[PDB]
RNA sequence: UGCGAAGCUAAGUCUGUUGGAUAAUGGCUGAACGCCUCUUAAGCCAGAAACCAUGCUGAUUAAACAAUACUAUCUUUUUUGUUUGCUAAUGUAAAAGAGAAAUUAUAUAUGUACCGGUACAUAAAUAAUCCUAUCACCUUUUUCGUGAGCUGAGCUGUGAGCUAGGCAAUAGUUCUUUAACAACAAAAAAGAGCACAAACUGUAGACGACUUU
RNA sequence: CCUUCGAUGUCGGCUCUUCCUAUCAUUGGGACGCAGAAGUCUCAAAGUGUCGGAUUGUUCACCCGCUAAUAGGGAACGUGAGCUGGGUUUAGACCGUCGUGAGACAGGUUAGUUUUACCCUACUGAUGAAUUUUAUUAUAUAUAUACAUAUAGUA
RNA sequence: AUUUCACUCAUAUUAAAUAAAAUAACUCCAAGUGGGCCAUUUUUGGUAAGCAGAACUGGCGAUGAGGGAUGCUCCUAACGCUUGGAUAAGGUGCCUAAAUAUUCGCUCAUGAGAUCCCAUAAAAGGUGUUGGUUCAUAUGAACUAGCCCUGAAAAUGGAUGGCGCUAAAGCGGA
RNA sequence: UUGUUUUCACUUUCUCCCCGCACUAAUGUGGGGAAAACUGGCUUUAUUUCUUCAAUUAUUUUUUUUGCUGAGGA
């Protein structure tokens, strides 16, 4: 018969299966729709979760209980050393999805980049990317011309530089950032002129801008149904324990439905949060990265004693309003809205 | 099931027509109209030197025969629209809140304000080949003109239906925009 | 199906097996008529272990003769060969299993000079 | 039926009739390739067929929809599923017959350059009275969630251009070959001439 | 007993889109039915927390796939064959000309020439069609096209043909017409690095697995 | 009285999921005996939500209160190897009525053992090979090819 | 009434027809059985029931085979082992052997319809379309009955058997 | 309480006349009139190989190409 008292289900079915993510790296499921009118521009960036702090800001919300008063807000610091652009990949639409036409590499790639192709770099001969890079420029131009003629989606391969971060990891995180903007003629030249130089965060993002964050949540191993789905604890008198779901289905269908909460893995899930506002883009060069015009002190973003479990942020960073999924040192991919 | 049924439509003087595979094209001093009738089984015999076009259907059951006069009336509407633009005079009626109509975008995309004092802009875009302006004689009148009867009439209907009132007695709150009359230029 | 060599037609091969003997070890394949109540085979449901009938009987003109088109006769010594002297072309001889190599050679040679074929001629040598 | 494979153009073909003919051919061990599957027609209004597909879509196994009827949205896959339903696919021979069929949307690289056949027994122009509603499988799939209709149209117009160029070249070659023939036909012996024109060559 | 970092944690903090096509309904043009009619004909419009997309999560859910980087004695033709557990070696769901690329409309189409229109051709049992097969050999006279090598150009070979000549088939009446494709083995000729483990890590964890050095 | 008496654990609550629509609220409409407000009838619609307590074992019920609304139902009267055991429904005992009595009560009351998963499947998570009679939305300097293409490892 | 003598009443087809009618009749010994159930038709109780109780015959039981997708009882038809032929019931778009057969009408369904048992549908309606009947100067009416539509709402996801089918692969014929 | 008889009305035109006079689906047409007589029908004479001699039934005689089977041993 019907339930005596209705109440909404536990957890969202939209994040199923709650299994471990394939990779530690956040993967963009989709990039923002291409706008032809805007000039060519990058769309995503990569950084590392250094920790978080709090800031004070003056609110300018008329008709609000806060308005002119000053407010403390939590903010996440994501260390973003400049990314290095190393490749171009062209996509073309087919009724079977997007098809790669080809990828064109730069004339030189970092050892940090090449490390990503190795599981045992220390014992390897490091022969990757050694003789495919001296290809004649004529074939390069031919491949770019074919990409211009046939492709309709352009992405630039770019990688991080963990050597500029306190990470123990040495192999670079590499990912493709889609170029959104003018026609392919302009996209190709826009990426070609940047085919080897560093890509700073300030080029991709501006302050006071809303961005999305893609990252893998903090892992917790296998967790019970109470923690994993928030089901209610059974009364203290329950015979074989109380930390479980009492009825896991009616008699019929004579199966267990997939909508029933069960024990299993919790955390280490891929997540894509929207609308995180950039509060400040702090630069490596300046000594007043953490100073405001109302503070005029000489200080950098790293708190005294260092960011716990991370280290010191000696590079560019962005102060993100709110929290972001993942532990410290977790790679966070920032995506344009 | 009748064997053959025909009906004749005279071609007015200032119009030039062209019919191929029941795809009619009508040209006049007020533009060009283009209609397709490929959803009906018909022969369209176009006579040019003696004007007129005859729509003939073979083996027509009454349900299909009903469409002969529909096609003929569509053709004559095309003629009249291309020789003298169809005009729809609309009236803006209001009880207490005068309706502020503003015509922008070279006589397209009319905007309506102050409907029941809502101070929220409503707007409708005229269908292709349709011109909206305001009457120079009566202050609360709107002219919706064009060659295509369906287009101009649909634009007038869009204007009328964009300004319906909700949650009130419809028979007491009479204000809105209504097609006062339909004529030609 | 039927097997037909010469005039001898064998109306059925692949001897009948007991119902369920394939999937029970305690049930030997030797045919037993199933009594049952709802027995499938007894009711003659299609596609299940048809039962032997008299209709499968081979014709009596060629019933008991071997592929050599003659009847077999099992002998234990040379004395039981005497009746074969008259019908040596209607009977073949098979030596009994418990006959020694002493006597098997004697029976083989006697059948040879008697002009009667031996079935298991090359046994125990 | 007796060719290595039959390439058939599905444009303007009724889905069920086409599937039945294809299934019989496949069961008789004939390999077929169906192209332009997004132009298949279906009798009945577009709204009616959309309602039918929504009823199909509402149908999944309650316990675990992964196991449920995989719905599919490409018109090629829809035609493939219709043929499978018209076929004993749960046997070995039926599975072979099903796998002997290839379905495409548009005309890809091998099949745009070979002769496409048509089944007149399943053509809409011959099987539907002109006053009765029909649907287009491509638009139905688009309304259901295929979202690749326009790209197939683009590829199709491009293929139309290249086919037009090929056809013009072929027509010129045939004209020049006919001109060669009509003159070389005067150089053969007169009795050979008589035989050729008697039998119409 | 106080305090209690770190780590977990909520009672704390942050974040939680817009498009298409529709239903009800209201309408447009408009016959049936000289009028009228939202269509209870044809042809259209606007339209909902619903539907489908977008976005998000998986994708050993597709026994799926692509591009890239590097590498394993390896890679191309001919002959003979595949008639201690092994160390030569064979399989076909379909060869017998398995021949055939325009597009489209179905109360019409297609090509060409001008500026969707005009004009003219073409097609309208369309595969009920067209195309492709047998002229062996060798010798003579020769004609015309393509490959190697040579310097737009000469020669050799190849393909097709021309004139003239003689030159073969035979296994007793058929038992599949051993004729296809792909692969493999042997022998000849030519060219041609990684991963696991280990120690470490702890962004991970029941164990595997995962992140690292 | 059709199946189950060599046993399908028979009330309620708690927990948890899903489904129906005969829609309570929310979305957009039509009608009104519709001025506005409030409301009533009704259509498309199941996306979202339908509560805290006092008394009673209760379902049902009835009050207090919040709410936007506190809609109706199904899933072996969903759900006991999920719990609980208050009731019912063994054996102890008390009362009332009935019986000569042993005892009876669809009368009341109190106390009264709630067993097993390590199997298959399902579900939740976690490793993981193998995959050619297999696959192909191309590959080739405005140009041919399926009579083709594709070895394998790591990443 | 009995008995005995006479005469004689078709029989060559046989005191009407037809009859694998003596496969009869009789006697003895004995097994199992003595819970039945279903269908057509009839019928009692009951609001009704896959309910309870009866009558006739045929079946199921005790019995498979072809068909009805599926099914103890429906249709065809009852059974030794085979080879050919031809059919019954039922079918011939594919599943699936055989007609995308021929010929004539009807039907468009924003929950069409599609083989006895059989797997529900009614009163009441329709200015949907098709064909008839009777009244009024090619019109207005009133009827009528075919298909279609409303009436027509339930719980895991779902079933003319499935796919699907509309110049039917639907309905009624030939 | 049956027969019998009588009347008009029945056809083709690539014919003509008038009206609309191009109005048609139309290489024609609508309405109203005339005409004979090809067309159609009938009556005679000759023929049925120019052509037809059908269909059904009864009663008979063959024929093309082929599937399966060969019991027995007087």
């Amino acid at each position: 018969s019907h339930r005596k008292f209705e109440r909404p289900r536990h957890g969202s079915l939209g994040f199923l299966p709650r299994k471990r993510c394939k990779r530690l790296r956040g993967k963009i499921r989709s990039f923002p729709k291409d706008d032809k009118e805007k000039p060519p521009h990058f769309t995503a960036f990569m950084g590392y979760k250094a920790g978080m702090t709090h800031i004070v800001r003056e609110v300018d919300k008329p008709g609000s209980k806060l308005h002119k008063k000053e407010i403390v807000e939590a903010c996440t610091i994501i260390e973003c050393a400049p990314m290095v652009v190393v490749g171009i990949v062209g996509y073309r639409e087919t009724p079977k999805g997007l098809r790669i036409l080809s990828t064109v590499w730069a004339n030189h790639v970092s050892d940090e980049f090449r490390r990503r192709y190795y599981k045992n770099w220390y014992k390897s001969e490091k022969k990757a990317f050694t003789k495919s890079l001296n290809v004649p420029e004529a074939t390069k131009n031919c491949l770019l011309k074919r990409i211009e003629k046939y492709c309709t989606v352009l992405r630039a391969i770019c990688h991080t530089q963990p050597s500029k971060t306190p990470l123990r990891m040495k192999k670079a995180h590499i990912m493709e950032v889609q170029i959104n903007g003018g026609s392919m003629k302009e996209k190709l030249e826009f990426v070609k002129e940047m085919l080897e130089k560093n890509l700073p965060v300030s080029t991709v993002f501006n302050p006071n801008e809303m961005i999305d964050v893609i990252s893998v949540t903090k892992g917790h191993g296998t967790k019970g149904v109470v923690s994993r789905y928030g089901v209610k604890r059974l009364p203290r008198k329950t015979h074989r324990g109380l930390r479980k779901v009492a009825c896991i289905g009616a008699w019929h269908p004579a199966r267990v439905q997939f909508q029933i909460p069960r024990h299993g893995q919790k955390g280490y899930f891929h997540r894509t949060e929207r609308n995180k506002k950039i509060y400040r883009i702090g630069l490596k060069t300046d000594k007043n990265s953490a100073s405001t015009d109302a503070d005029i002190t000489e200080k950098k973003i790293t708190p005294m004693g260092g960011f716990p479990h991370y280290g010191v942020v000696n590079e560019d960073f962005l102060l993100l309003k709110g929290c972001v999924a993942g532990t410290k040192k977790r790679p966070i991919t920032l995506r344009k809205n | 099931k009748t064997i053959v049924s025909t009906q004749k439509v005279l071609i007015p003087e200032g119009v030039k027509v062209a019919i191929n595979a029941r795809k009619v094209t009508v040209s006049g001093k007020y533009g060009t109209l283009r209609r397709s009738f490929r959803h009906l089984p018909i022969d369209i015999r176009l006579n040019k030197l003696k004007k007129y076009i005859k729509v003939v259907m073979w083996f027509g059951v009454p349900d299909s025969l009903a469409c002969i006069r529909t096609v003929c009336t569509h053709l004559k509407n095309m003629f009249t629209g291309v020789t003298k633009k169809f005009l729809y005079k609309m009236r803006l009626v209001h009880a207490h809140f005068p309706i502020n109509s503003n015509i922008v975008d070279n006589n397209t995309r009319i905007e309506i304000r102050n409907y029941l004092g809502e101070k929220s802009v409503r707007f409708v875009k005229a269908l292709p080949g349709v011109v909206i302006e305001k009457s120079p004689n009566v202050k609360d009148e709107i002219y919706v003109s064009g060659a295509d009867i369906e287009n101009v009439s649909l634009t007038a209907a869009l204007i009328h239906q964009s300004v319906l009132c909700r949650n009130k007695d419809i028979r007491k709150f009479l204000d809105g925009i209504y097609v006062s009359e339909v004529t030609t230029v | 199906a039927v097997k037909k060599v010469g005039k001898i037609i064998k109306k059925r091969t692949k001897k009948f097996t007991r119902f369920q003997s394939n999937r029970f070890m305690r049930v030997k394949p030797a045919w037993r008529k199933p009594r049952g109540i709802d027995c499938r085979v007894r009711r003659r449901y299609k596609g299940t272990n048809l039962m032997p009938s008299i209709g499968y009987g081979s014709n009596k003109k060629t019933k008991f003769l071997l592929p050599n088109n003659k009847y077999k006769y099992v002998v234990k010594n040379v004395k039981e060969m005497e009746p074969l002297i008259m019908n040596h072309t209607k009977y073949c001889v098979q030596i009994a299993h418990n006959v020694s190599s002493k006597k098997r050679k004697q029976i083989i040679e006697r059948a040879k000079q008697m002009n009667v074929s031996v079935i298991n001629a090359k046994a125990r040598l | 039926m007796y060719k290595k494979e039959y390439v058939i153009d599905c444009k303007g073909h009724l889905l069920g009739r086409l599937a039945s003919l294809i299934a019989k051919e496949l069961l008789n061990g004939q390999r077929i390739v169906a192209v332009r599957c997004e132009d298949i027609n279906i009798s009945g209004s577009l709204y009616r067929n959309k309602l039918k597909y929504q009823e199909f879509l509402r149908l999944r196994t309650n316990t675990n929809p992964k196991k449920g009827p995989l719905h599919l949205r490409e018109p090629s896959k829809i035609l493939w599923r219709c043929v499978r339903g018209m076929l004993p696919h749960k046997t070995y021979k039926g599975q072979l017959a099903l796998k002997k069929l290839k379905v495409c949307v548009g005309m890809p690289y091998p099949y745009d350059k070979k002769k496409k056949y048509v089944l007149p027994s399943a053509l809409r122009a011959f099987r539907l009275k002109k006053h009765r509603r029909y649907c287009r499988l491509g638009t139905l799939s688009s309304r259901v969630g295929w979202n690749y209709d326009t790209l197939v149209k683009k590829n199709e117009v491009l293929r139309k251009q290249v086919s037009k160029a090929y056809y013009k070249k072929k027509v010129n070659n045939l004209n020049e070959k006919k001109e060669i023939k009509t003159e070389a036909l005067n150089l053969i012996n007169p009795e050979q001439r008589q035989v050729l024109e008697n039998f119409g060559y």
